[PDB]
């Protein structure tokens, strides 16, 4: 089977340069070109070139030429893309891919996992986690709803779970709005009957990797 | 080369027939991919040279077509074929067409949430507005304060559609200060949605 495995999320500040690699493994690395497309965060796809790891000849799109630099290393089957002169707008999902046949080369039957990379002027910070507790006002029938308020990270992503993970049913985490700030701020909530609110404890478990932020919450009435 | 995808958006119900369209401007070829994309992953190849099936791809997946125009058919929609569907050609894609589950209406189930005492404490006030489990996606939400129209100090954000039980829920967050949040009394969140005969109104008393 075969595998591309790409390098990890990186942060950067516009006019930095970025570079990131794919691995690959399961079939002749000079065999195949590969491509790098990437994915803007609510958008679409958008290829960037292809390099050949035979020759190391390139082929980039019209819009990056003299931004964008691939190359390749044999020896570990790793294909690099570096790109410069960042800007916020270059904010996305990078992916390595390969095409599934030779002679047209287009059809991406393989991708990477993709490498977030986020451009900003920001800085790594925490979130705040600041409860949002059940009340009448959250309550319809005998079930009420709680939640958490993760505020004011950088960068995505945060991970958040209730009780450990022991909790899943009821539960909407919801997509990160990026403030005015530069800092991101997203809620988790969950639904759970009215009645238990008094017994069961309810803990958000909040983990941010890139500040090693662990935090926990406990959501009361 | 533009290849214009159409319709943007398709909400049909499971076991039904979709088919998307893909239109390629400057295209003599038969060449042409299609991909799946599912939040939070990688695309997934369906269909090349037009018509063959990608590894791993079932057979109510179909495409047909060549030189400008092109067609991908979902011959009975499982639950799992519900995603965000590209064609290309070449280095070119088009811009997406989201095919998403039609079920029947569902009200939102809403809820609101003063600001907590310890954010509070630091001097900051946001205001939470819950709309839990809903469909269709379309749903309209207005903060207003002592019942004046606020605009520009909220933000929001919606859930993919559900896997199970194909809704929607939406968290709408009004920010204040401390000091502003003070001056006022009465915080309320209205909403429309079309499960709602007229627009339901959740609100507190600082």
């Amino acid at each position: 089977q075969v595998q591309l495995v790409q390098s990890g999320a990186e942060v950067k500040k516009p006019g930095a340069s970025v570079k990131v690699s794919c691995k690959a493994s399961g079939y002749t690395f000079t065999g195949y070109y590969m491509h790098w497309v990437r994915q803007a965060p609510g958008q679409g796809l958008e290829w960037m070139g292809w390099i050949n790891p035979n020759s190391g000849g390139t082929n980039y799109a019209q819009k990056f030429q003299g931004r964008v630099t691939m190359t390749r290393d044999t020896s570990i089957s790793t294909a690099y893309m570096e790109l410069s002169r960042l800007r916020s707008d270059d904010t996305a999902v990078y992916y390595c891919a390969r095409g599934k046949n030779c002679d047209y080369n287009w059809d991406f039957q393989h991708w990477g996992q993709g490498t977030l990379v986020t451009v900003s002027s920001a800085s790594t910070k925490g979130p705040s986690v600041f409860p949002l507790a059940p009340s009448s006002k959250s309550t319809s029938g005998g079930t009420a709803a709680l939640g958490c308020l993760v505020k004011d990270y950088f960068p995505e992503p945060v991970t958040v779970s209730w009780n450990s993970g022991a909790l899943t049913s009821g539960v909407h985490t919801f997509p990160a709005v990026l403030q005015s700030s530069g800092l991101y701020s997203l809620s988790s909530v969950v639904t759970v009957p009215s009645s238990s609110l008094g017994t069961q404890t309810y803990i958000c478990n909040v983990n941010h990797k890139p500040s090693n932020t662990k935090v926990d919450k406990k959501v009361e009435p | 080369i533009v290849l214009t995808q159409s319709p943007a958006t398709l909400s049909l119900s499971p076991g039904e027939r979709a088919t998307l369209s893909c239109r390629a401007s400057q295209s003599v070829s038969s060449y042409l991919a299609w991909y799946q994309q599912k939040p939070g992953q990688a695309p997934r190849l369906l269909i090349y040279d037009a018509s063959n099936r990608a590894t791993g791809i079932p057979a109510r997946f179909s495409g047909s077509g060549s030189g400008t125009d092109f067609t991908l058919t979902i011959s009975s929609l499982e639950p799992e074929d519900f995603a965000v569907y590209y064609c290309q050609q070449y280095e070119f894609f088009g811009q997406g067409t989201k095919l998403e589950i039609k079920r029947s209406t569902v009200a939102p189930s809403v809820f609101i949430f003063p600001p907590s005492d310890e954010q509070l404490k630091s001097g900051t006030a946001s205001v939470v507005c819950l709309l839990n489990n809903f469909y269709p996606r379309e749903a309209k939400v207005q903060w207003k304060v002592d019942n004046a129209l606020q605009s520009g100090n909220s933000q929001e954000s919606v859930t993919e559609q559900d896997s199970k039980d194909s809704t929607y829920s939406l968290s709408s967050t009004l920010t204040l200060s401390k000091a502003d949040y003070e001056k006022h009394k009465v915080y309320a969140c209205e909403v429309t949605h079309q499960g709602l005969s007229s627009p339901v109104t959740k609100s507190f008393n600082r």
